[PDB]
C-alpha cells in the first residue's frame, strides 16, 4: 500500500474524478462521492446503501460470510450493513403500512386497557370480612393503642 | 467402515 | 443483473426465474400436494398462454406486470430449504469446515497418528506445486488484453496439466465434516 | 356479570359501588342482629402460621385440614373430607358476601323508590 | 389494480419491480459488461494470489485498507468548518450536556429542598 | 517501601549483565519475585494506614494499584518479547529498562506521602511511556500520538504544579497525612474555582475525561503491547488515585464544581460506548472502551460517597486486568494477521478454540458479569450514582446495554462466523500467549473470592 | 437389527414403539375418565351458585315503607 | 441452452480431481495409529463423600455461627404435644356444625 | 441418520423421477437424454424437472446452475458436486 | 450398499385425489404431468390417515375398557 492508493480530498475536476474512480476500482459513470458539505468523506464513493443481506447468496463471493469480494469498494457503513446488523431488504408489506398497523394496534390495545381499567369487572359480592377488628394485631398494629371495634354480623 | 478424516485445527498445543 | 458468467439476465431467464419463484411461493400458499398440483397446472397454463410471444416490448410489459402480480401474491414466510439461504440449517456446519492448510500446523506426534493420510497428502501438495506455474502461464496466454471479460475459467488443454486455479475448489471442505 | 351491565350501561345510583359498601348501617333493617362468631382462636391461628388472607372467619376448618395433611403423610389423598369441609364453609362465607351485595342493592332500590315517591308527593 | 410497493430507506425496492432493470439499451449493456470486466479482473487478481502454494500470509485487500483509512485517518483533512458542521457539532455536542445538566440540577435541587425540610422519607437510608 | 524500590532498581543490572539469551527470563523471574513480595502491603488496618516513613506510606487504595503494578511488569515482558525478538540486544535492554523504570516511577508514585513528590513521580511516568510509544511503536502515527500524550498531560499538570505549591505555601505542607487533619473548607469564590480546576484537570486528562480523551485512542493504539498494557492498566489509574487524594482538599466547592464534569462523564460513557459499536480498529475499540469505563470512575470520585469510592477502586483494578487482557488478545491476533482491522480475521474460534475461550472470558469480564469485580465496581458505582440522583439509572443502564453490545460484537466479529479464506498464517496459540492470557484472567477471577482487598481505604 | 430406510412408502415400525404409543394413549384416557369419575367437580362445579333474585327481603332485612 | 464445452470439460476435470481428493480422505484400517496407553462407585464418590463433607462443614462450622442456618419454626396445631416442654396444646372450640 | 448417497443411487433416483413425468416416455430415457434436443421438452419443463429434483433430494439448485442442467447426467453430476459423493 | 428402488409403474394415480385434480383440470383442457410423482404420498401405508377426532381418540378404546375394569373392581372391592 502507498500514497496514491489511499483516499484523498473531494474530486473537483473530471480527471481527478476519473483518477479516483480508477482508485476505488469502479466505473467513472458509477462513481459518485458523498457531497462536499465538509463532513469528512473526501473522495470516498457513495455506494447505494444496501445491506449485505440483499447480495446474491448463491454467487461465489470472496468473503462468503460477508457476501463481499476482494478489491470491491466497500460501503462506508460496511460494519453497519453486515448480516449480523441492519437489514435493508425488500419486505412483503410496505414500510408505512407496517408502521401504521403496528402503531394502531399498540395504541388501540393501550386505550382498551385504560378503558377496562376505568370500567373493571368484578363479582356480585361484598368485601372479604376478617375477625379481630379486620386483623389489627396481625397486620402489624401496636398493642398499646386500641383500634375502633370493627364488628361483622351474620346474614 | 468408510471412516472419513476430520480436518480440525492443531489441538496439541 | 448479477451473474459470474454473464453481464446481464436475458428476458427468457427472467421469465424462468419468475416461473420458479411463482411455483415455490404458490407451493407455500397451497400446502397440500394435490391442490398445489392443480394450481400449478393453472399457473403453467397462464405462462403457456403468452409463451409464443414474439413482440419483445409486449413480452417485457407482461413480464413486468407479472412481477407485480407475484409481488402482490407472495407468501410472507415462503418455504425455504434448510441448507438454502434463509433456511433453518443454512451455514450451520461452517464452524466445522476447517481449511486444509490447518493440517500443516499439526505437531508431528499427531501426524504420526495418521501416517498414510499425510503421506498421501504430500503427493497432493507436490502435484499442486508442480501444476501451479504451468497453470499461471496457461492463464496469462489465454486471457486477452485488458484483463478477462468474464469470471469464467478456462479448462486444462494439454494432458498432464491440471485445470487452472483448481486447489481451493478441489480441496474445499465437505458439507458434513 | 349482568350487574356490570346494570352499573355501566344503566345508572350507578341503584347499583352498589364495591370499594365502598356497606353504605347502610348493619342494624338498619335488622332487629337484634347477631354477630359472626370466631371459632379459631387468635393464638391458635398464630401458632398455625396461617396466611393473613386465610385468617378469615372459617380458619378453624383450615387448621383441621392442615393438621390432617401434616399427619397423614405420605398418603396425600387421605384428607379430602377436611378439605371439603373447609371449602364448604368458604362457600358459605361467599354466599354471605353475596347476601351483603344483594342487601345493599335492594336498599339502594329502597332509597330510589323513596326519593321518587317523595318527588311525586312533595 | 394492485397496491404499488413503496420503497423505504430500510426496506428497499426489489430487483423484480425496479424499472431500470429491464433496460435492453446498449449503454446499459456496456455498463454491465464493464462492471463484469472490473469484477472479473479483480477476481483474477485475487485468486491468483489466493491459490498460490508459495503464499503463506494475508492476501491484503487495498479496498479494506482504503476503507479503514477513509473511516478514521482521512476524516479531519477532509473537514471544513461551515454552517452544517458547526450546527451539527453544537446540537449533537453540547445539546445533550446542557439537557442532562438541567435535568440533574432540577432533580437534585428538588431532592435537597425536600431533605432539608425533612419531607423526603429517609428512614432506613444509611448506605450512600 | 524501600524494600520494593531497591529490587526494582536492581532489575537494571539484572537486565544489563544478563546473558544475551537470558535477558527475558531473568527479568521475568525476578519481577515475578517482586510481585510475590508485593503482598506484604496487605498489612492494612481499619483505622490507620500503613505508614512507612516520612516519604512513603500505603493505605488500602494505593496497595491494590501497587500489587497490580508489580504484577504487570512480568506480563509486559512476556507480551513484548515476541515482536522484539529480532531487535538489537542493546535496544532490547533499553526497552526492558524503560519498562523497569516506569514500574520504578509508579511504585513510588502511589506511595508518595507528600503531594509534590507525587507530582514529580506522576509526571516522571510520561518519559518512559513516551520513549516506548515513539520508539517501539509500529506505525507512522506514533510520533503524533507521543505529541498528544505528552502535551495533554503537561497542559493539564502545569496548573497542578502551581496549585500544589500554593497549598504548600498556605497550609505549610503537602503531606497527605498532615492534610488529613489540617484540611480547611474551600468556600465559593472564583479563586477557589480555578483552584479546583488546577487541582483536578490534570487527573481529568489522565483518566481521561470525555472531551479531553483524544490523546488516548492514538497513544493506546500506536504503542507496542507493553505500552498498551501499562497505559490501560496503571497510567489511567494514576488520575483516579490523584483525584481520590486531592478531593480531600476541595470541599465543599466540589459539591457544585462537579456538575459539568459529572455531565461530561455520564454522557461520555454513552458516547464512547456508541463509538465502540462502530469501530473498525479492534485496538481503538478497546481504547474507547477504556474511556467508557473510566467515565464511571470519574463520576464515582466526583460524587464522593463511600460506596462510590469502593466501586471506583474495584473498577480501576478490574479494568486494569480486563483491558490489559483485551489488548493482549488483540496483539495475539495482530502477530498473525499483521493488521488491526477487526473485520479482517474472522471465524477464529474454528482455528484457535482455547484462545477463543480467553476471548469469551475477557468479553464477559468486560460486560461486568457477576460475581466478577468488574460487576462489583460497576454495581457499587451504580448504587452510589442512584443515591446521587435517581435519573442517572437511565444513563447507567443504557451504558450497560451498549457495553454488552460492543463486548459481544467484538467477540462475534473476531471469533464467530465463517473464517477468512485468504488468511493461512494463523498459527496455533503459543504457550507464551495462553500463559499471558491466564496470568491476566486467573487473578481477576480469584479476586471474586475475596474481594475486600480491592475495595479501598473505606471498606 | 436396526431400521432400514424405505423409498416412497410407509417405513418399517417396531412392535415396541407401537405398543408403547398405544399404552400411553390408553393411560391418558384411563386417567381422564378415572379422575372425571371420582372428582367430576373441578370441571362442572363444586358448589351450587345461589340466586340473589330469589332471595326474600326478610332474610336480607328490607323493611317495607 | 446449457454449458459450453469448455465448462463441461472443466467440470469433468474438477469432478475427477474432487473425487480423487475425497477418496483420499478415507482412513486406513491401521489409522488412527495410537500411542500405547467398582459398580456403585458413583453413589460413593459423588454423594456419600459430598454428604460427609457438607455435613461436617454445616455441623461444625456453619451451625456454630449465629443465624447462618436459621429455620422457620415448626407449625403448631390445636391438639399437638410439644417435645421440648411436654405442654399439650388445648384443642379448638367445638364447631357450630354446618352439615 | 442421513445415509450416504452413491452415484448409482442418485442416477437411479433421478431417472426414477423422470420416468414419473408424463412428457417423457420411460423407454426412450437414458442418462444422456438431452431434454430439449432428444426429449423435446420446453424450458418450463426444465424448470419443473429441476424443482422435482429439489423436492426429491431436499436441497435447492440455484438458477444459474438450474438453467444449465440439460441432461440427467449433468443433474447427477451436480448433485454429486454438491453432496460430495464417493468419499 | 445397493438400495433397490421399487417399481415406477406401480404409482398410478387412479383412486387418489390426483384423479379428481386431473378431472377438474381436464374439464378445461389441462393435463397434469407430475401426478405419478406425487402418487406415492396417497397410496399404500400413507393412505387413509385418521381425522382429528380420530387423532385425539387414540387409545380411547383400551382406556375406556380399563376404566370399566377399574370401576368394576372398586365396586367389587367395597363389598
Ligand atoms: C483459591 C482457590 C480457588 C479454587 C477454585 C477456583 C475458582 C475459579 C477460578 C477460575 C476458573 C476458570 C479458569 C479456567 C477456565 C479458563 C481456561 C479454559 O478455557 O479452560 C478450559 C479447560 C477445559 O476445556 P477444554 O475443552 O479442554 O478446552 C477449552 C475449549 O477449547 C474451549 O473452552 P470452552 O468455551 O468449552 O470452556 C470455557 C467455558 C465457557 O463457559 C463460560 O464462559 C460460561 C461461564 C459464565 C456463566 C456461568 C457462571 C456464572 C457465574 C456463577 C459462578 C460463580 C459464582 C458461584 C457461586 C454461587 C453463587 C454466588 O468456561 C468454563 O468452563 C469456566 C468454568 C468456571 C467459570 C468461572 C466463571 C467464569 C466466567 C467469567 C467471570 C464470571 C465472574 C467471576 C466468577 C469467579 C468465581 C470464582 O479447562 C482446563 O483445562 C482447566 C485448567 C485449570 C484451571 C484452573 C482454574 C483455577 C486456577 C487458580 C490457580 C491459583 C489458585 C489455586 C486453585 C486451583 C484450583 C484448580
Ligand atoms: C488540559 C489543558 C487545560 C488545562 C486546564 C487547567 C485548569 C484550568 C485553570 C487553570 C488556572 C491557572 C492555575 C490556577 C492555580 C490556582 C492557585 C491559587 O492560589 O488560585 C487562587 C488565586 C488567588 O490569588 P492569590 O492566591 O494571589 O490571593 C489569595 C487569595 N485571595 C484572592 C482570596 C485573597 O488565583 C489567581 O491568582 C488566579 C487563578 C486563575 C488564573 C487564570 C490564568 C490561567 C487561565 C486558564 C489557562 C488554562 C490552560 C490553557 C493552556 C492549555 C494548553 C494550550
Ligand atoms: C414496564 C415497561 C415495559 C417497556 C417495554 C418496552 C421497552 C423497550 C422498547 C423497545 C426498545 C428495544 C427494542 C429495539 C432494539 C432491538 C434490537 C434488536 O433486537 O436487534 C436485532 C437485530 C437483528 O434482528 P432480526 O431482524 O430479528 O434478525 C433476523 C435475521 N437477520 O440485530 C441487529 O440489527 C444488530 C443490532 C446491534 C446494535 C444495536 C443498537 C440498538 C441498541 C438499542 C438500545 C436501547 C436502550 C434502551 C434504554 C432504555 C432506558 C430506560
Ligand atoms: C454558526 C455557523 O454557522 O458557523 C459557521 C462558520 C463558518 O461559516 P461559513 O459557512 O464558512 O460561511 O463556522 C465557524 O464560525 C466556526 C465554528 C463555529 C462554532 C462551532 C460551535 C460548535 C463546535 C463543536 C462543539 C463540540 C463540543
Ligand atoms: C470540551 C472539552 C473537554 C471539557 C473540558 C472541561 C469543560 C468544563 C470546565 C469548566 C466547567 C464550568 C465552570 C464551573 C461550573 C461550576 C459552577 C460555576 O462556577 O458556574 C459558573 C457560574 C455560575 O454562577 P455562580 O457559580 O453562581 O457564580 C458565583 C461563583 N462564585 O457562571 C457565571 O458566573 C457566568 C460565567 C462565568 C465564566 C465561565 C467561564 C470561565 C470559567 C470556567 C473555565
Ligand atoms: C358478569 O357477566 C360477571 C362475569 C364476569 C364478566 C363477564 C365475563 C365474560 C367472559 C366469560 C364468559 C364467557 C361465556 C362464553
Amino acid at each position: 500500500i502507498t500514497k496514491d492508493m489511499l483516499p484523498g480530498p473531494y474530486p473537483k475536476t473530471p480527471e481527478e474524478r476519473a483518477a479516483a474512480a480508477k482508485k476505488y476500482n469502479m466505473r467513472v459513470e458509477d462513481y459518485e462521492p458523498y457531497p462536499d458539505d465538509g463532513m469528512g468523506y473526501g473522495d470516498y464513493p457513495k455506494l447505494p446503501d444496501r445491506s449485505q443481506q440483499e447480495r446474491d447468496p448463491w454467487y461465489d463471493w470472496d468473503h462468503p460470510d460477508l457476501r463481499l469480494n476482494w478489491g470491491e469498494p466497500m460501503h462506508w457503513d460496511l460494519d453497519m450493513y453486515i448480516r449480523n446488523r441492519v437489514d435493508t431488504s425488500p419486505t412483503p408489506v410496505n414500510w408505512n403500512l407496517m408502521c401504521k398497523h403496528l402503531f394502531g394496534f399498540v395504541a388501540f390495545m393501550l386505550f382498551m386497557f385504560w378503558v377496562g381499567e376505568t370500567y373493571p369487572t368484578y363479582q356480585p359480592v361484598g368485601p372479604k370480612q376478617y375477625p379481630y377488628n379486620n386483623l389489627y394485631l396481625e397486620r402489624g398494629g401496636d398493642p398499646n393503642k386500641e383500634p375502633e371495634p370493627v364488628v361483622h354480623y351474620e346474614i | 467402515g468408510k471412516r472419513l478424516f476430520i480436518i480440525k485445527p492443531s489441538g496439541f498445543y | 443483473a448479477f451473474l459470474p458468467s454473464a453481464a446481464y439476465l436475458t428476458h427468457q431467464q427472467k421469465v424462468l426465474q419468475l416461473y420458479k419463484r411463482a411455483l415455490r411461493h404458490l407451493e407455500s400458499r397451497c400446502v397440500h400436494r394435490d391442490k398445489y398440483r392443480y394450481f400449478a397446472c393453472l399457473l403453467r397454463a397462464r405462462f403457456d398462454e403468452h409463451k409464443n410471444e414474439k413482440d419483445m416490448v409486449k413480452a417485457t410489459q407482461l413480464l413486468r406486470e407479472a412481477e407485480k402480480e407475484f409481488w402482490h401474491g407472495q407468501h410472507p414466510q415462503p418455504y425455504i430449504f434448510p441448507e438454502s439461504p434463509g433456511g433453518t440449517s443454512y451455514e450451520r456446519y461452517e464452524c466445522y469446515k476447517v481449511p486444509e492448510w490447518c493440517l500443516d500446523d499439526w505437531h508431528p506426534s499427531e501426524k504420526a497418528m495418521y501416517p498414510d493420510y499425510f503421506a498421501k497428502r504430500e503427493q497432493w501438495k507436490k502435484l499442486r506445486r508442480e501444476s501451479w506455474e504451468r497453470e499461471v502461464k496457461q492463464l496469462q496466454e489465454e486471457t486477452p488484453v485488458g484483463g478477462p471479460r468474464t469470471e469464467a475459467l478456462p479448462p486444462a488443454r494439454k494432458q498432464g496439466d491440471l485445470p487452472p486455479l483448481w486447489w481451493h475448489i478441489v480441496t474445499r471442505p465437505r458439507e458434513r465434516p | 356479570g349482568a350487574h356490570l351491565a346494570r352499573r355501566y350501561l344503566g345508572d350507578a345510583s341503584v347499583e352498589p359501588e364495591p370499594l365502598r359498601m356497606p353504605t347502610f348501617p348493619p342494624d338498619y333493617g335488622f332487629p337484634e342482629r347477631k354477630e359472626r362468631e370466631m371459632v379459631a382462636t387468635q393464638q391458635e391461628m398464630n401458632d398455625a402460621q396461617l396466611v393473613l388472607q386465610q385468617r378469615d372467619y372459617c380458619a378453624h376448618y383450615l387448621i383441621r385440614f392442615l393438621k390432617c395433611k401434616r399427619d397423614s403423610f405420605p398418603n396425600f389423598l387421605a384428607c379430602k373430607h377436611e378439605q371439603h369441609d373447609w371449602d364448604y364453609c368458604e362457600h358459605l362465607d361467599y354466599v354471605k358476601r353475596m347476601k351483603e351485595f344483594e342487601r345493599e342493592r335492594r336498599l339502594l332500590q329502597r332509597k330510589k323508590r323513596r326519593e321518587q315517591r317523595e318527588a311525586d308527593m312533595a | 389494480s394492485f397496491p404499488k410497493y413503496e420503497p423505504s430507506r430500510l426496506a428497499s425496492l426489489p430487483t423484480t419491480l425496479d424499472p431500470a432493470e429491464y433496460d435492453i439499451s446498449s449503454e446499459t449493456r456496456k455498463a454491465q459488461a464493464e462492471r463484469l470486466a472490473i469484477r472479473s479482473r479483480l477476481k483474477r487478481e485475487y485468486q491468483l494470489q489466493y491459490n498460490d502454494p508459495s503464499r503463506r500470509g494475508v492476501v491484503e485487500d487495498p479496498a479494506l485498507i482504503r476503507w479503514t483509512c477513509a473511516r478514521s485517518a482521512n476524516v479531519y483533512p477532509n473537514f471544513r468548518p461551515n454552517t452544517k458542521t458547526s450546527l451539527l457539532g453544537a446540537l449533537f455536542g453540547i445539546g445533550p450536556l446542557i439537557f442532562w445538566y438541567y435535568v440533574f440540577k432540577t432533580d437534585r435541587d428538588r431532592k435537597e429542598k425536600l431533605i432539608q425540610e425533612g419531607k423526603l422519607d429517609r428512614t432506613f437510608n444509611i448506605s450512600y | 517501601m524501600l524494600k520494593y524500590i531497591i529490587p526494582t532498581m536492581m532489575l537494571m543490572p539484572l537486565t544489563w549483565l544478563s546473558k544475551n539469551s537470558m535477558i527475558w527470563i531473568n527479568t521475568t523471574l525476578h519481577s515475578l519475585l517482586i510481585s510475590l513480595t508485593s503482598l506484604l502491603l496487605l498489612n492494612q488496618f481499619g483505622d490507620n494506614s500503613l505508614n512507612f516513613s516520612l516519604t512513603f506510606f500505603s493505605d488500602s487504595l494505593s496497595t491494590p494499584l501497587l500489587i497490580l503494578t508489580m504484577w504487570l511488569l512480568p506480563l509486559m515482558l512476556m507480551a513484548s518479547q515476541h515482536h522484539l525478538s529480532k531487535e538489537n540486544l542493546a535496544r532490547k535492554k533499553l526497552f526492558i529498562s524503560m519498562l523497569i523504570l516506569l514500574q520504578l516511577f509508579l511504585i513510588m508514585t502511589f506511595t508518595a506521602t507528600e503531594l509534590i513528590f507525587f507530582y514529580i513521580m506522576f509526571e516522571a511516568t510520561l518519559v518512559p511511556t513516551l520513549i516506548i510509544i515513539t520508539r517501539w511503536g509500529n506505525q507512522t502515527e506514533r510520533l503524533n500520538a507521543g505529541l498528544y500524550f505528552l502535551f495533554y498531560t503537561l497542559a493539564g499538570s502545569l496548573p497542578l504544579l502551581v496549585a500544589l505549591i500554593y497549598i504548600q505555601n498556605t497550609m505549610g505542607s503537602l503531606n497527605f497525612l498532615i492534610l488529613q487533619y489540617w484540611v480547611q473548607p474551600m468556600p465559593n469564590s472564583w479563586s477557589n474555582t480555578f483552584m479546583w480546576l488546577a487541582c483536578m484537570m490534570a487527573f481529568m486528562v489522565k483518566m481521561p475525561l470525555y472531551g479531553l480523551h483524544l490523546w488516548l485512542p492514538k497513544a493506546h493504539v500506536e504503542a507496542p503491547i507493553a505500552g498498551s498494557m501499562v497505559l490501560a492498566a496503571i497510567l489511567l489509574k494514576l488520575g483516579g488515585y490523584g483525584m481520590m487524594r486531592i478531593t480531600l482538599l476541595l470541599n465543599p466547592i466540589t459539591d457544585f464544581m462537579a456538575y459539568p464534569f459529572i455531565m461530561l462523564s455520564l454522557w461520555g460513557m454513552i458516547m464512547t460506548s456508541s463509538i465502540c459499536l462502530r469501530q473498525t480498529d479492534l485496538k481503538s475499540l478497546i481504547a474507547y472502551s477504556s474511556v467508557s469505563h473510566m467515565a464511571l470512575v470519574i463520576v464515582a470520585i466526583l460524587i464522593q460517597t463511600p460506596w462510590s469510592y469502593m466501586g471506583a477502586t474495584a473498577l480501576m483494578i478490574a479494568h486494569g486486568l480486563t483491558s490489559s487482557m483485551l489488548f493482549c488478545l488483540a496483539n495475539s491476533n495482530y502477530e498473525r494477521v499483521h493488521s488491526r482491522t477487526m473485520i479482517l480475521a474472522r471465524g477464529l474460534q474454528t482455528l484457535l478454540p482455547l484462545m477463543a475461550a480467553w476471548w469469551l472470558l475477557a468479553s464477559l469480564t468486560n460486560l461486568a458479569l457477576p460475581p466478577s469485580i468488574n460487576l462489583i465496581g460497576e454495581l457499587f458505582v451504580v448504587m452510589s450514582t442512584f443515591s446521587w440522583s435517581n435519573i442517572t439509572i437511565i444513563l447507567m443502564g443504557l451504558n450497560m446495554v451498549i457495553t454488552a453490545l460492543y463486548s459481544l460484537y467484538m467477540l462475534i466479529t473476531t471469533q464467530r462466523g465463517k473464517h477468512t479464506h485468504h488468511i493461512n498464517n494463523i498459527l496455533p496459540s503459543f504457550t507464551r500467549e495462553n500463559a499471558l492470557m491466564s496470568l491476566h484472567m486467573l487473578p481477576l477471577l480469584l479476586l471474586s473470592l475475596n474481594p475486600k482487598i480491592i475495595l479501598g481505604p473505606l471498606y | 437389527a436396526h431400521i432400514e430406510p424405505r423409498y416412497r412408502q410407509f417405513p418399517q415400525l417396531t412392535r415396541s414403539q407401537v405398543i408403547q404409543a398405544e399404552f400411553f394413549s390408553a393411560t391418558m384416557w384411563f386417567w381422564i375418565l378415572w379422575r372425571f369419575w371420582h372428582d367430576s367437580d373441578a370441571v362442572l362445579g363444586h358448589f351450587p351458585y345461589p340466586d340473589p333474585s330469589q332471595w326474600t327481603d326478610e332474610e336480607l332485612g328490607i323493611p317495607p315503607d | 441452452s446449457g454449458y459450453t464445452p469448455d465448462e463441461k470439460l472443466r467440470l469433468q476435470q474438477l469432478r475427477e480431481l474432487r473425487r480423487r481428493w475425497l477418496k483420499d480422505q478415507e482412513l486406513s484400517p491401521r489409522e488412527p495409529v495410537l500411542p500405547p496407553r467398582r459398580h456403585s462407585i458413583f453413589a460413593f464418590t459423588h454423594v456419600l463423600i459430598p454428604v460427609w463433607i457438607i455435613h461436617y462443614y454445616l455441623k461444625y462450622h456453619v451451625t456454630t455461627k449465629p443465624y447462618t442456618i436459621v429455620e422457620k419454626k415448626p407449625r403448631i396445631f390445636p391438639g399437638d404435644t410439644i417435645l421440648e416442654t411436654g405442654e399439650v396444646i388445648p384443642p379448638m372450640k367445638e364447631f357450630p356444625d354446618q352439615h | 441418520d442421513a445415509p450416504p448417497l452413491t452415484l448409482e443411487g442418485i442416477k437411479d433416483r433421478v431417472l426414477y423421477v423422470l420416468k414419473l413425468y408424463d412428457k417423457i416416455d420411460p423407454e426412450k430415457l437414458s442418462v444422456n437424454s438431452h431434454f430439449m434436443k432428444d426429449l423435446g421438452l420446453d424450458s418450463l419443463d426444465q424448470v419443473e424437472i429441476i424443482m422435482a429434483m429439489e423436492d426429491e433430494f431436499g436441497f435447492e439448485i440455484p438458477d444459474i446452475d438450474a438453467e444449465k442442467l440439460m441432461c440427467p447426467q449433468e443433474i447427477v453430476d451436480y448433485i454429486a458436486d454438491k453432496k460430495d459423493v464417493y468419499e | 450398499s445397493k438400495m433397490e428402488l421399487p417399481d415406477y409403474k406401480q404409482w398410478k394415480i387412479e383412486g387418489t385425489p390426483l384423479e379428481t385434480v386431473q378431472e377438474k383440470l381436464a374439464a378445461r383442457g389441462l393435463r397434469d404431468p407430475w401426478g405419478r410423482n406425487e402418487a406415492w404420498r396417497y397410496m399404500g401405508g400413507f393412505a387413509n390417515n385418521v381425522s382429528f377426532v380420530g387423532a385425539l381418540l387414540k387409545g380411547f378404546k383400551w382406556g375406556f375398557a380399563a376404566f370399566v375394569v377399574a370401576v368394576g373392581a372398586e365396586y367389587y372391592l367395597e363389598s
